[PDB]
RNA sequence: GAGCUGUAAGCAAGCUUUGAUCCGGAGAUUUCCGAAUGGGGAAACCCACCACUCGUAAUGGAGUGGUAUCCAUAUCUGAAUUCAUAGGAUAUGAGAAGGCAGACCCGGGGAACUGAAACAUCUAAGUACCCGGAGGAAGAGAAAGCAAAUGCGAUUCCCUGAGUAGCGGCGAGCGAAACGGGAUCAGCCCAAACCAAGAGGCUUGCCUCUUGGGGUUGUAGGACACUCUGUAGGAGUUACAAAGGAACGAGGUAGAUGAAGAGGUCUGGAAAGGCCCGCCAUAGGAGGUAACAGCCCUGUAGUCAAAACUUCGUUCUCUCCUGAGUGGAUCCUGAGUACGGCGGAACACGUGAAAUUCCGUCGGAAUCCGGGAGGACCAUCUCCCAAGGCUAAAUACUCCCUAGUGACCGAUAGUGAACCAGUACCGUGAGGGAAAGGUGAAAAGCACCCCGGAAGGGGAGUGAAAGAGAUCCUGAAACCGUGUGCCUACAAGUAGUCAGAGCCCGUUAACGGGUGAUGGCGUGCCUUUUGUAGAAUGAACCGGCGAGUUACGAUCUCGUGCAAGGUU
RNA sequence: GUGGGUAGGGGUGAAAUGCCAAUCGAACCUGGAGAUAGCUGGUUCUCUCCGAAAUAGCUUUAGGGCUAGCCUCAAGGUAAG
RNA sequence: AACAGUGGUAGGAGAGCGUUCUAAGGGCUGUGAAGCCAGACCGGAAGGACUGGUGGAGCGCUUAGAAGUGAGAAUGCCGGUA
RNA sequence: CUCGGUGAAAUUAUAGUACCUGUGAAGAUGCAGGUUACCCGCGACAGGACGGAAAGACCCCGUGGAGCUUUACUGCAGCCU
């Protein structure tokens, strides 16, 4: 995917449009990402053994990857992603500025 | 008149703009497009066949 | 089928035979020859090329319907008696080829 | 290139930038059954022998490999029987076997229903089916041809000839071919004379056989003689002999790169939508993304990329290799063949005037001063040279793989099968053969409280929506209910219709809506019938599905173009 | 009782055309196959213009068919009817 | 305008309605598409609107084109329910 | 048969489904004229609904089939020569 776990991204669509956050987890098979503070859901968990009390847990739910864009290191604006070969390694680069994202 | 590559490539992606050679003119393409942009060379080539 | 009444075709006799060596000619009346100008050698190749006849078959026969008022050197496989007269009568030459 | 340990949640235990999962090339492993092949067997089981190995003192046990039949080749034995041969034994074989793609191809065998308005010749049809053989194609193929020209020049396939010629209980029907126009194109090798060498029958200078050379045909060619001439330029593994290697290029089997808007604002759960503005475009294919996106993502155009295996092409290498003329002394040029009688079959062609091709049976040529064909046959002329073989391409088909397309289907449709379907189920078996798609954008899949044993429910919460809460989008009708405005217990009813008070309402505002005491009139619908309310037929009801179509010919009308021409 | 054999133009029958997987004057399955059906049934929107026949002849024909008769549409002839 | 005509089975002829798809043009639609439900509206018929409810994403209109184009009966088939 | 539990089926155009005499496709719950009849059940009986069941086996028709027969026709196997 164009983003990965650890990237600071802006949410560009949905209720949380405008909200920045770090990708806590990525789901390549579903093309979804878990962004911190984004798309909070109230799960109604019954008393288990693992969770003894239960209760209504506020937790992040995954959003679609195409609803996030990585931030340009220079401007701080959203950027599309290109790739260049640097030191043999491939690196993502911000198309807006030119600089390396990762 | 002849197969112009640069014209054909340049117009390819514009919606509602088709490029043909003089021999490739047809009723449906003429009637379906509002404007008909012919070169002088092409008009001569069309008049060769039809007249 | 006539519901079992002996059908018409079957009540009537067969007649005749087909000749294996039957010649049919591309007929050309005198009125068609008026299309050409005077002095034209009207050959079968010319008649076919101009499209006076569509196909040659056994050959070109000139027939004597209509008028001829053109001095022509008509070259044809056959002529009717009146056609050969009419070609010759208006200055022309009927030639069997 | 950052996640991963599949469906599949979940805990668990782990793996992974020291490169995992994942994708492609090449390998390894690959129980048992199955041709199944050590022997047996009711497939997926049982029981062996022989080597070697593990184990036991030894028996018993275990592991690995070999051990079917037929065929080919070789070697060793060699019966009755003397030599022999049959037979037996052993060794070497990537030798065969079986499967399928329900297709296409070539053969062997071969129906009937049906049509003929019956039926037997005939048709259906050399179809279906069974069987054998294949091959990527097959078959055919280099004139004993077509024909009747100042000819053509292997075969195959397409158009046309032509529904013609013809065949035909001359019925029903069956139905060419050549010429002409195209696709594609390619030609070759033997047998024989003869020569050389060797072998075994000496038949004793003859004959037969096996290798190599020679040779390849028609106004004849070859052997044979002549004089020429080549022995390495030309050819080649697609026929024309047959193996192999390298290099270079272009493809295939993974991939890489890839322009431009979260523009503002408005509704909204969400904006890809509206409105107002930009921008890219060799990219406005497509799919996805919370509603419809060229500019959000995956991509697309373009441009790149392969360690490995693989396809094609090219070049070299490699390998192989004389082909022209003149003479007619003899010799050679496909024999149980051609052909014929008899009996059949195939030819469009049904025994006919019946050529031509093939099969069985019997008879049986000529052999260059020769032979065949030109639709009985003869003569003349013309064209050709059988009885040996090989041969690419144009052609057919699609179980598959890749990319794509559709005035094709959209869950009773489209495959039988959108779903764990050839399943469930049915049948002894062959075999028959279903039904069954949709929560949401996201599980955020309803914590908690209450009634209840539970099921189920009422709140609460989540959500845009829960009357989206699990065969959970929409949710028709039949059918089943609850409530009640009008009517109804003296009435004789195809149930309506027209007339009509009373009561109850109030509209798409109309000389309105609901109900209906009572009066008049009035025997459903369909089919089939001379005639049906019919005591004839059909329908329990509701829903879905369910019947003059398409192709190619013919003809007529209308229309259009051109017109003694029109059209491919 | 168990294990076997005979198979459909066939088997088996102390014979009834009996029996051969709840099938028998010729089993069952699949195919030819959408056999054929001059027979019966069915054949789906609307309005308008016009509107029959149930007869003759022939027919292995009689509840079928063909031609004629009668209907319809168009174009002519024109004014015959 | 005038005059005349307009029952109808088989059946001939004509003019139309509606359905799905396509083309072109022009539109509608989350400020709510199709479908569904209801109504006292409109047209000579087939049929067509309008309004409200449900529904939650598609769909008309015009002209032409193409058809798996219209069901109440087949002891029709499948489902559901009497 | 009554009560509690469970709960089919054939059939069925819709039915507010009298009687008589007549009428009519000639045998009417449904047509005509009369006669009679308050509304709803439960147990019984079968006269009718030409009741249900099964597209009459009889009969006829089809240029439909099948099995059988023979000095029907045409063939074939077998057998003899
Ligand atoms: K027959
Ligand atoms: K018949
Ligand atoms: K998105
Ligand atoms: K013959
Ligand atoms: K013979
Ligand atoms: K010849
Ligand atoms: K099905
Ligand atoms: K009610
Ligand atoms: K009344
Ligand atoms: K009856
Ligand atoms: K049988
Ligand atoms: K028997
Ligand atoms: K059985
Ligand atoms: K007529
Ligand atoms: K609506
Ligand atoms: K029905
Ligand atoms: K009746
Ligand atoms: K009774
Ligand atoms: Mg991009
Ligand atoms: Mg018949
Ligand atoms: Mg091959
Ligand atoms: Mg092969
Ligand atoms: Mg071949
Ligand atoms: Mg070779
Ligand atoms: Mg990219
Ligand atoms: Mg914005
Ligand atoms: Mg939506
Ligand atoms: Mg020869
Ligand atoms: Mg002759
Ligand atoms: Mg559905
Ligand atoms: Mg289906
Ligand atoms: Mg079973
Ligand atoms: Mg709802
Ligand atoms: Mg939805
Ligand atoms: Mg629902
Ligand atoms: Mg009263
Ligand atoms: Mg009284
Ligand atoms: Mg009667
Ligand atoms: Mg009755
Ligand atoms: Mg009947
Ligand atoms: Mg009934
Ligand atoms: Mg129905
Ligand atoms: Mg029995
Ligand atoms: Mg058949
Ligand atoms: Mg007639
Ligand atoms: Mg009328
Ligand atoms: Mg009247
Ligand atoms: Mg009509
Ligand atoms: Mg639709
Ligand atoms: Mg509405
Ligand atoms: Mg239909
Ligand atoms: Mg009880
Ligand atoms: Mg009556
Ligand atoms: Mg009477
Ligand atoms: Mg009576
Ligand atoms: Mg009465
Ligand atoms: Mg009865
Ligand atoms: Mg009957």
């Amino acid at each position: 995917m164009h983003v990965k776990k650890g990237d600071k991204v802006m949410v560009i669509s949905g209720k949380d449009k405008g909200k920045q956050g770090t990708i806590l987890a990525a789901f390549p098979k579903k093309d979804r990402v878990l962004v911190e503070g984004v798309n909070m859901v109230k799960k109604h968990s019954k008393p288990t053994q693992a969770n003894p009390q239960g209760g209504i847990s506020n937790q992040e739910a995954p959003i679609h990857v195409s609803n996030v864009m990585p931030l340009d290191p220079k401007t701080g604006e959203v950027t599309r992603v290109g790739y260049k070969v640097e030191d043999g390694k491939k690196v993502r680069v911000a198309k807006k500025s030119g600089q390396v994202l990762d | 008149a002849d197969a112009n590559e640069a014209v054909a490539l340049s117009a390819r992606n514009i919606p509602g703009v088709t490029v043909v050679e003089a021999n490739g003119i047809n009723v449906l393409d003429v009637v379906n497009h509002e404007k008909l942009l012919i070169t002088k060379a092409a008009v001569e080539k069309v008049e060769e066949v039809l007249a | 089928f006539e519901g079992g009444q002996m059908p018409l075709f079957q009540r009537l006799p067969k007649r005749g035979f087909t000749n294996i060596n039957r010649k049919e000619y591309a007929v050309v009346n005198l009125d068609k020859l008026n299309g050409f100008a005077e002095g034209t050698e009207v050959t079968p190749e010319l008649l076919l090329e101009t499209g006076v006849i569509s196909k040659l078959n056994a050959g070109v026969k000139i027939l004597g319907n209509g008028k001829l008022e053109k001095k022509l050197t008509v070259k044809a496989n056959k002529f009717s008696a009146s056609a050969k007269e009419a070609v010759e009568a208006a200055g022309g030459t009927a030639e069997v080829i």
